[PDB]
């Protein structure tokens, strides 16, 4: 049957050796509810349960990609985010983007596009590596030359240049911070317009690696405890700077694997933090990465068909879990849906739906096979083929000096 | 002074004070995207932001827009850095800025750019007399707050204040000791004073640790810690370690327990240890215990490991 249903599945439940503690508390909480989610589907079933809700997301996305209530007020600086959140949504939906909205989105993200390069959470806003990010990112996925060419090439460079730190670190945006996530923004844009110099890296593999903790996890800074989203971020800058080997892989993969939880089938960002959908990504996303490299490093006991993680238990916590009657995905049963948690929940999907290594391809989808999502590439979280598009497309043109 | 909330709350686009100003109304193009239907007042402070961030105005009027802006989106950086370019400009007290960072934190724990500024405040300052005490407070609030738990470290470092953390991480310990913020935080205090390679350090530690696990037999953080702090010192090499653990084996089992044997064999069979059979069998036979049962969310993390003692150990 299904893993969250079968009857010895109720042994998976959080055992607090009668010393409860908050952690302990909240986190029977979580598995109580999801009992519930778990008890309503062993019930019943005649006709196939598990299915995503490609109709009712879609209207969400639809309609965010255009507008949005004041709720998002709070995301005001953090726009261009959205039209990537959604875009990579609609492409894993497999929904083709309108040439008008294509267009549309090009030239609000032009406006979000400093003059010094880079892009802002909004038209007329400093430049943040984040919205950068995100703004390159959601417009590859576009894929058009008019999208392409919406990206200042020689202002980029030196903006990364600006937020380049001598120990190897970038700060976040002029006067900001530093951390993980920073330097997995400037590696990703700038491969992918490939405008890499001989120095702009440099030192960064190593900085990054000093965030690395104890656990086998990446902090954001040194010392920090380790958690998914830094250390995903920390990882796989280093693929793109192909400098993974500088990590303590063993310790790395160990962790990841055990931030799934045995109960909910989920991942958890941090130990003994609660479950959340988003993670499916940042979480599992680890594994296809821990792969290439230990698969580079010729491990011969690797799986040619399945990730070091139970992707059958990941889908049916999204899946039974994660999805909201009015569209969209989200954190955890009761929690409100966001296009945040509607793009790293189903990036995770589909994650977990789809494996490759070398020539071996395998998929696993629970529930109806029209729950297949389009494959996302480990390292950008975009579609393969829109790497491969823009790579090639920016390869043409010359590192800038 | 005037709350976004008050009755007698008055618009930037009828307040006198302003009227020489032209506001500046944001451009989304022709054909928004992503775009959000502000609320009135929202739209009014930052067409407002946008006039004082053109013309770069220096005022105290504008410092004070900047505090409306940052109600309405405190994670607007853009509106946080320009706030600090005027603080600066207007020599503003900053120990009452630190009264304005302190209130807000306590409303946001959450917030990043509301930490960041307080970093700021407190390097400018050169004074982290209150830090301590406040993360003390905001992690009342949420004992794993991240944002919390970096600032609490930086201060720790730049003002090398390592003397009673240890003593505030015993402290949060007893109340959960399933913190893993604090038993990260343990080891950060640890490698940045004695280190873990005074023996005397990492003899207290791991039994600190084994009474740890003692009382709570299925907190992983306790045996993340103990993996941590002897992983790449070699495992196999504590044989009173092992013996200990498998007594533990009867009234204290757990799949973190049969994990670590897992390792500890794992360790003995790399430095080429005798009965070399023996061993790997001990192994693989509880990678698959683990596999099948014990641990089978990880079944395929265990797998491989068991494919991977035989890849290296067998015939
Ligand atoms: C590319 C990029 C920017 C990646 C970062 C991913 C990410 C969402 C990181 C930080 C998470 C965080 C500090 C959440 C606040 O809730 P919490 O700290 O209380 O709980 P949680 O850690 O389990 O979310
Ligand atoms: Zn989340």
């Amino acid at each position: 049957p299904l893993y969250s249903l079968r009857p010895e599945h109720a042994r998976e439940r959080l055992q607090d050796d009668s010393v409860e503690t908050v952690t302990s508390i909240e986190q029977a909480k979580v598995e109580e509810k999801i009992q519930e989610v778990f008890s309503s589907y062993k019930f019943n079933h005649l006709v196939p349960r598990l299915v995503l809700q490609r109709e009712k997301h879609f209207h969400y996305l639809k309609r965010g990609l255009r507008q949005l209530t004041d709720a998002y007020e709070c995301l005001d600086a953090s726009r261009p985010w959205l039209c990537y959140w959604i875009l990579h949504s609609l492409e894993l939906l497999d929904e083709p983007i309108p040439q008008i909205v294509a267009t549309d989105v090009c030239q609000f993200l032009e406006l979000c596009q400093s003059p010094d390069g880079g892009f802002g959470g909004g038209p007329g806003q400093y430049p943040h590596l984040a919205p950068t990010y995100a703004a390159v990112n959601a417009l590859c996925i576009i894929g058009t030359e008019e999208a392409y060419n919406v990206i200042n090439r020689e202002k980029l460079l030196q903006y990364l240049y600006s937020l380049k730190q001598p120990d190897g670190s970038f700060l976040m945006h002029v006067g900001g911070e530093v951390d993980v996530r920073s330097a997995y923004c400037a590696a990703s844009v700038a491969s992918l317009t490939n405008i890499i110099t001989p120095d702009l890296f440099e030192g960064t593999a190593e900085w990054i690696a000093r965030c690395q903790n104890w656990e086998g996890g990446i902090g954001g800074v040194p010392g920090m405890e380790a958690h998914g989203g830094y250390t995903f971020c920390g990882l796989a800058a280093l693929v793109i700077l192909k400098k993974e080997r500088s990590l303590n892989l063993k310790s790395l993969l160990q962790w990841v694997t055990s931030r799934q939880m045995r109960f909910e089938g989920g991942f958890q960002g941090r130990c003994n933090k609660l479950v959340d959908g988003c993670y499916s990504f940042w979480q599992a996303g680890l594994l296809p990465l821990l792969h290439r490299a230990l698969h580079a490093q010729g491990d011969p006991a690797l799986s040619m068909s399945h990730w070091m993680f139970h992707q059958q238990a990941l889908q049916e916590y999204i899946l039974m879990c994660c999805q909201c009657p009015a569209g969209g995905l989200l954190d955890k049963p009761g929690k409100s849906r966001d296009f945040y948690h509607t793009c790293y929940c189903l990036s995770g999907l589909s994650i977990a739906q789809h494996f490759g290594s070398g020539a071996m391809l395998h998929d696993v989808v629970m529930g109806v096979p029209e729950n297949v999502l389009q494959p996302t590439h480990p390292v950008y979280n975009i579609g393969p083929d829109k790497v491969i598009q823009a790579t090639t497309h920016f390869l043409q043109k010359p590192v800038p000096g | 002074f005037l709350s976004l909330d008050s009755p007698t709350y008055v618009l930037y686009r009828d307040r006198a004070e302003w009227a020489d100003i032209d506001p500046v109304p944001q451009n989304d193009g022709p054909s928004p995207v992503v775009q959000i239907i502000y609320s009135e007042k929202f739209r009014d402070v930052y067409d407002y932001f946008r006039a004082v961030l053109q013309r770069d105005e220096r005022s105290e009027r504008a410092f004070k827009l900047t505090r409306d802006a940052i109600e309405l989106n405190a994670a607007n950086y853009t509106v946080w850095h320009f706030r600090r370019v005027l603080l600066r400009s207007l020599q503003k007290d900053l120990q009452e800025e630190m009264n304005y960072i302190i209130a807000i934190i306590e409303e946001q724990p959450k917030n990043y750019q509301v930490w960041h500024h307080r970093r700021v405040l407190v390097e400018w300052l050169k004074d982290p007399s209150q830090e301590l005490e406040f993360i003390a407070d905001i992690l009342n609030q949420d004992a794993k707050n991240y944002h919390a738990w970096q600032h609490r470290q930086w201060v720790i470092q730049e003002f090398r204040l390592w003397d009673n953390e240890l003593q505030y991480v015993d402290q949060l310990l007893k109340e959960d000791v399933r913190n893993n913020s604090v038993w990260n935080q343990r080891h950060f205090v640890i490698s940045n004073t004695t280190g873990y390679s005074d023996r005397a350090v990492l003899e207290r530690e791991v039994q600190y640790t084994l009474e740890m696990i003692k009382l709570v037999p299925h907190n992983e953080s306790a045996w993340n810690y103990l993996k941590g702090i002897l992983q790449d010192r070699g495992l196999s090499r504590y044989p009173n370690l092992l013996n200990q653990l498998l007594d533990l084996q009867p009234s204290h089992s757990s799949p973190y327990l049969i994990a670590f044997l897992v390792d500890i064999y794992e360790d003995m069979l790399e430095n080429q240890c005798d009965n070399k059979e023996d061993i790997l069998n001990k192994a693989l036979e509880l990678c698959e215990i683990l596999a099948k049962e014990k641990d089978t969310i990880r079944k395929e993390y265990w797998r491989y490991i068991g494919r991977s003692l035989q890849s290296k150990h067998s015939r």
